[PDB]
């Protein structure tokens, strides 16, 4: 199966060019979008940029231009290069892969590596419900976003995982309990009844605008 | 880059085929479907193939809908030349071409995105055994999607509607030299001659079509033969898959078009039945 693994230094010093790589095993590059996404520690996703087609690329504009993916596809990897660190990007990077734009979301991720150095306003932040208990998180992008919009859930400590992808459309695997609603602006995501494997901070994602956002994440525990 | 294929199947309506586009996006619409046929687990995400086959359709069309308004501009050209502005008509011709070629990369990415899902699927194949796959998805495949439009052009006889085609071209070529012969002070005149210079030319693109249909016929239906009641080694089952998704995407690219461009070859020829039909009441009048 599919398997993408980051290697990089862990620790850059200020000012210096960060250098992580990401080596897929089990599975070739070709014209497939791979990205590399950040989390900053206890906070949310942040789309640095990917690299697709016959090496084509585009990047986060907050990156501010210090950001550099590139691929040797004969060696099978693809590595991110981030100049002028700051202790902003003390993060744990995720090597991640989607494979369109027509229809985008995150088919593999790493399994991340910490480096120490559209407005996506998903409303309930932390959330605490009992087993059985139905708990339903709502995302709203700035504009129009047509069905453009995916639901990961990110278990604790584990990468994020697709479970939604076109606001309603569920993965294969993934449980019925789960369920995506919306379009346009106002989206909602529901696990219909709390499990004990549910406690993960559910993030949303869209991708109807280039420079690729997140929602802001949901906490969810047991009370 | 020089392979699209102008289309006026109703009154007043162009459009364009991109030929190797088209191909393109067909030969992975096979693959998905093939690779989703495979095993019975995974036959209802065709649902799924078919609504993002719907997204790249959509998408595409946006592209093709930037050059709207030399596509719009064109017909309104052809349909004043259809009652000399002959020399403007090929300069909006070429203006349609540039601005396709100017959007090549943007309907590249959509078709780079088709080949990446197709792809995807392709590459998530089980086999029970890998020495013994299962050639099910081959023929469910073949079965729904091909097996149907085989059989209709097989009935067809696309060389009969071809050599129908020719005879209209005479009658209308006989008629334009007796008119130019015997009374020549007819309006009109240039409109005939430009319709019939136009109907020649979807004649030798429908004349294409029908040599690449024929034979892709014969093709088509003895390769299914050897790829259907076999359980080939996982490397050689999806060396077939492939084939037969190439076999099948040159076919139905060549019967689309030819369906398409026989629907404007005889649309064209409704208009100029109109203008004979005036110039028949003409002449009888005058013969009062």
């Amino acid at each position: 199966q599919v398997q993408l693994q980051e290697s990089g230094p862990g620790l850059v010093k200020p000012s210096e060019t960060l250098s992580l790589t990401c080596t897929v095993s089990g599975g070739s590059i070709s014209t497939y979008y791979w990205s590399w996404i950040r989390q900053p520690p206890g906070k949310g996703l942040e789309w640095l940029g990917y690299i697709y087609h016959s090496g084509s690329t585009d990047y986060n504009p907050s990156l501010e231009s210090r950001v550099t993916i590139s691929v040797d596809t004969s060696r099978t990897r693809f590595s991110l290069r981030l100049r002028s660190v700051t202790a902003a990007d003390t993060a744990v990077y995720y090597c991640a892969r989607s494979t369109t734009m027509i229809q985008q979301y995150f088919d593999y991720w790493g399994r991340g590596t910490l480096v120490t150095v559209i407005q996506m306003t998903q409303s309930p932040s932390s959330l605490s419900a009992s087993l059985g208990d139905r708990v339903t998180i709502t995302c709203q992008a700035s504009q129009g976003i047509s069905n453009s919009l995916n639901w990961y859930q990110q278990k604790p400590g584990k990468a994020p995982k697709v479970l939604i992808y076109d606001a309603s459309n569920l993965e294969t695997g993934v449980p019925s309990r789960f369920s995506g609603s919306g379009s346009g602006t106002d989206f909602t995501f529901t696990i219909t009844s709390l499990q004990p494997e549910d406690i993960a901070t559910y993030y949303c994602q869209q991708y109807h605008y280039l420079p690729l956002t997140f929602g802001g994440g949901t906490k969810l525990e047991i009370k | 880059a020089n392979s699209i294929d102008i289309l006026q199947e109703k009154e007043g309506h162009l459009d364009f085929v991109i030929i190797p586009h088209y191909t393109f996006l067909d030969y992975y619409k096979h693959l998905s479907y093939n690779s989703i046929y495979h095993k019975s687990s995974t036959y209802g995400k065709y649902i799924a193939v078919d609504a993002f086959i719907k997204k790249i359709n959509e998408a595409y069309d946006k592209v093709k809908s930037k050059c709207n308004d030399i596509k719009n501009d064109l017909i309104a050209t052809i349909k004043k030349l259809e009652h000399k502005m002959m020399d403007e008509y090929n300069t909006k011709k070429k203006k349609l071409i540039k601005c396709i070629k100017n959007h090549e990369n943007d309907f590249n990415k959509i078709c780079m995105d088709m080949k990446n899902y197709g792809t995807n699927l392709f590459e998530q194949l089980s086999c029970y055994n890998n020495n013994f796959c299962n050639t099910n998805g081959i023929r469910y495949h073949y079965d729904e999607y091909i097996h149907k439009l085989i059989l209709s052009v097989k009935s067809k006889n696309l060389n009969k509607d071809l050599s129908d085609m020719t005879n209209i071209l005479q009658q209308s070529e006989l008629l334009l030299t007796n008119l130019n012969k015997k009374m020549g002070s007819y309006i009109y005149i240039d409109t005939i001659k430009f319709i019939h210079k136009e109907m020649k030319h979807i004649f030798n693109r429908i004349e294409y079509h029908t040599k690449i249909i024929n034979d892709k016929t014969k093709i088509i239906q003895d390769k299914i033969k050897l790829n259907i009641w076999r359980t080939f080694q996982k490397d050689e089952l999806l060396k077939r898959i492939l084939d037969m998704s190439n076999e099948y995407s040159l076919f139905i690219t060549s019967d689309h078009l030819r369906q398409m461009l026989y629907n404007t070859f005889y649309s064209k020829e409704k208009h100029l039945n109109n203008i004979f039909h005036h110039l028949i009441y003409v002449l009888q009048m005058k013969f009062n």
